[PDB]
């Protein structure tokens, strides 16, 4: 049956044009692609696993699109935040994220990135308690994380290191997926309390009594006051070798840094891009705080880079670092959406009809995207480009013998006359 | 001097200000005592602790960093934020050690106890330091870490005094007692 597909997308348009909010269209597009992603995946020829991934990718694209256009377009401007110098860093961070939309967009994108991150299954047969093997062998004179740093790593039993590897890798995957809470649960329950405490340092300080404007979200102070310190402390910890590469990787991510080579070598376009947006973000916040004298000089223990990249440039670098992935045509759209250069690329792939034809999803996707765009933002895509796009997709509805659902697509030109 | 959105915030800021001045002053007093002690220590982690005794979180953190105690270093940076998560986590770690825990360094435990927010009030207690430090120094410990936000300055100081008899004849002691006694100063 699967050669139903076009119907599904077409179907959504019917429903929209017939209940005369348009963001639902896209939401449905997402679900549609996702549903299809499941079909080709379950039981299939290994020729299907490829086009299955091109559907999952499809789906993620619709999601990213929803998220960003919702934020950008459903922009109805709220009330400005009036801080005082007595206010906590927590509030300044919040203000920053309110006022600066360019940067919040980065947040949105990172959220999306996390959303779609793979995490291994929870490690089984995890041991009763930490470093149990070394303790049992004798020779651990102190039971604290810093003991084998104080003197040769030869102290720790092999099996203990191996388990620490399992743990830190799992925690890292959880952190990249945004699963910070699950990471704290794992830390707690796997007898890694100190690592947990480290993970608690992620929050900026807020106090409900002083920072009135969040006396709703909180009843008790939380987060840590000397954060610039925390951050250098973590970064330094991250650079200290004789630690597992995933642990160092974790601290790298937390400090707004770029994890060690041993770990970074396995990160893909999405993962890598995520890492570097994280860096942009971290740097931008800390600079925002410095520009408002909310950092205390004592805390500037160490040099961290102060110069934030632009999303343009991060994308550019990650691109040259992951060419295969980068060049994939829906991931190009992903970037195009991220930078807002989206009608730009529509008109572009339009002229590529004048190796877009070789890949099937593309001509569809661009067309439906163009439709959505002009629905949500009338004027968005040039009248001509709509004409050209629908023209060509329609002639494929003909080649598939689904003339049945052509009128729906007609509802966008007087050129429709000619059908 | 600066204007405040509402008046309970003002009250809160005034509390912070007073607290900061009191604790800067205590550090002024205990200063040479502790600096002497740091002079004579032969152990780095103990020095880190003493730096916490002078309410210098940053130099402690720095020495930690330098002495290859990095995790500790991270933990230290929390001292003086009253994050109840960290408080209960630190206490938990302390119980786990104090139930088996074949061996934990004597000063690392002290530092964790400081993170616990109740360094004498406790089950890994710094109360025995009664015999090694000026009463004022330990009071500094309660006042700086101790649980600043949930308590008023008075009932906090009172909390500390409830754990330690001060010498009858000592007048700066007397003033703390009169301050904490609040409801019945007279």
């Amino acid at each position: 049956y699967q050669t139903e597909r076009f119907t599904k997308f077409s179907d959504t348009l019917k429903e929209f044009k017939i209940e005369q909010d348009p963001f639902n269209i896209i939401r449905e597009f997402r679900s549609a692609a996702g549903q299809l992603a499941l079909d080709l995946a379950n039981s299939g020829d290994e020729s299907n696993v490829i086009s299955s991934k091109d559907w999952e990718l499809e789906a993620r694209f619709w999601h990213l699109v929803e998220l960003l256009l919702v934020f950008r377009n459903a922009d109805l401007d709220l009330d400005e935040m009036e801080l005082h110098p007595y206010n906590s860093r927590g509030l300044f961070e919040k203000k920053l994220m309110q006022d600066n939309k360019q940067l919040y967009q980065i947040w949105i994108v990172m959220v999306w990135l996390k959303e779609n991150t793979y995490v291994m299954e929870r490690p089984k047969n995890v041991p009763t308690s930490k470093w149990l093997n070394s303790i049992t062998s004798g020779g651990l004179k102190s039971c604290d994380l810093d003991f084998p740093l104080r003197e040769n790593t030869n102290v720790l039993d092999v099996k203990d290191k191996e388990e620490d590897h399992i743990f830190f890798k799992y925690i890292y995957e959880l952190i990249l997926a945004g699963a910070i809470d699950e990471a704290l649960e794992e830390a707690k329950l796997s007898d890694n309390i100190s690592i947990c405490m480290i993970l608690c340092g992620i929050q900026e300080y807020l106090n409900p009594v002083i920072d009135t404007q969040i006396a709703n979200e909180f009843n008790t102070q939380q987060g840590i006051k000397k954060h610039s310190l925390w951050r250098r402390t973590v970064y330094s910890l991250s650079q200290q070798a004789g630690l597992d590469p995933y642990e160092r990787a974790i601290y790298s991510y937390l400090s707004g840094a770029i994890p060690n080579q041993e770990v970074l070598q396995y990160s893909d376009w999405e993962s890598d891009l995520h890492i570097h947006l994280n860096q942009i973000l971290q740097t931008e916040i800390e600079n925002y705080l410095l520009e408002n004298n909310q950092v205390g000089t004592d805390e500037l223990i160490l040099p961290l880079p102060s110069h934030a990249l632009t999303v343009q440039e991060v994308l550019n670098r990650v691109a040259s670092r992951h060419p295969s992935e980068s060049e994939h045509p829906i991931r190009v759209l992903m970037a195009s959406v991220i930078l807002d250069s989206l009608p730009s690329v529509i008109h572009s792939s339009v002229e590529m009809l004048l190796d877009i034809i070789d890949k099937p999803y593309l001509l569809r996707i661009v067309t439906h995207l163009a439709i959505c765009l002009d629905i949500i933002n009338p004027g968005s895509v040039e009248e001509v480009d709509k004409s050209k796009l629908i023209t060509t997709y329609i002639s494929l509805l003909k080649l598939q013998g689904l003339y049945e659902n052509i009128p729906i697509y007609a509802t966008f030109l007087n050129e429709s006359d000619c059908l | 001097p600066y204007k405040t959105d509402n008046d309970q915030v003002k009250m809160a800021l005034l509390k912070k200000e007073r607290h900061c001045r009191l604790t800067s002053w205590i550090v002024s007093q205990i200063g040479p005592e502790i600096e002497e002690k740091i002079r004579n220590s032969s152990n780095e982690i103990e020095q880190i602790f003493l730096y916490l005794l002078l309410n210098d979180v940053v130099r402690a953190s720095k020495l930690a960093i330098e002495s290859k105690n990095g995790h500790l270093s991270v933990l230290i940076s929390y001292l003086g934020s009253n994050d109840p998560r960290i408080r209960d986590l630190a206490e938990l770690q302390l119980q786990k050690w104090s139930t088996g825990g074949c061996s934990i360094d004597k000063n690392i435990s002290k530092i964790y106890k400081l993170l616990s927010g109740s360094p004498f009030e406790g089950l890994f207690s710094l109360k025995e330091l009664e015999s090694e430090f000026s009463w004022l120094c330990l009071l500094n410990l309660t006042l700086c870490y101790g649980q600043i936000d949930e308590y008023s300055l008075e009932s906090l100081v009172q909390s500390h005094l409830d754990k330690f008899s001060l010498p009858y004849d000592d007048p700066i002691g007397v003033i703390f007692q009169l301050y904490a006694a609040n409801e019945n100063t007279e």
